[PDB]
């Protein structure tokens, strides 16, 4: 869960091994300064079945989408960090993990959507279409 | 203590790992040695990673 | 590039500044960019 919180609160993995259920394909040498695949939302940040612990399978889509949103704000120059972090543990048929995953999810989407709707304005891009 | 198992458990790994690291880092100095000790923190491996990471912090100072 | 820019700034172009401002969890990308910005800008 510390490796998880590293992937969650900032888009960079601060673990210098890859054990985690998310892996990053290296498609950085195909699409750079242009998108012709939409690699972020297809399979660059993908999940792997045999690293799912089978109690995070209910949260799996959420866990993936969280840090996938963080990368495209942490890359361009916006300072983002954790708003708060708290310990989560596998407990028997009870969850510390769900409450942090949901708050993490809303923080992910809120910082991406707020940063985009002000700098690199989507509003004018849709209006000029 | 079961013929000295539980005495031996804490220095056992620390003897194998350091005896490995002294002959793996011979011919290597500076940043190349600092990478050769950060070479061991790579399958995650919490039992070995807890052991190496304090030594590496002084080594790469 | 920081070390190059500040050494060219010292030995040739004077108005010297010293002190231009396991993991540290993103302190490299913060210290290095700030130092780089200041040294090359003043040059």
């Amino acid at each position: 869960f510390e490796v998880l919180e590293k992937w969650i609160y900032r888009g960079i993995i601060h673990d210098p091994y890859s054990e985690f259920m998310v892996e990053e394909h290296e498609l950085r040498k195909e699409r750079i300064q242009e998108d012709y695949n939409d690699k972020y939302w297809d399979q660059r940040y993908t999940i792997v079945q045999q690293q799912i612990p089978s109690f995070l399978q209910k949260m799996a889509d959420k866990i993936l989408s969280t840090g996938k949103y963080l990368n495209v704000v942490r890359e361009c120059g916006h300072d983002v960090t954790c708003p708060v972090a708290k310990e989560i543990i596998y407990t028997l048929k009870e969850r510390a993990y769900v409450e942090q995953i949901e708050k993490a999810f809303n923080y992910a989407s809120k910082v991406l959507l707020d940063f985009l709707m002000e700098e690199k304005e989507l509003v004018a891009h849709l209006r000029s279409i | 203590l079961r013929r000295l198992l539980v005495w031996t458990y804490d220095p056992k790994i620390r003897l194998k790992t350091l005896a490995a690291l002294v002959d793996h880092c011979q011919g290597r100095k500076g940043g190349e040695l600092a990478s050769a000790v950060h070479a061991y923190t790579k399958t995650g491996d919490p039992y070995m990673r807890s052991l190496v990471q304090h030594i590496l912090s002084l080594v790469s100072h | 590039l920081i070390g190059k820019s500040i050494n060219f700034l010292h030995q040739v172009c004077h108005d010297q500044t010293p002190t231009t401002k396991t993991d540290l969890e993103n302190a490299f990308q913060g210290k290095i960019d700030a130092a780089y910005f200041e040294t090359s800008k003043y040059l």
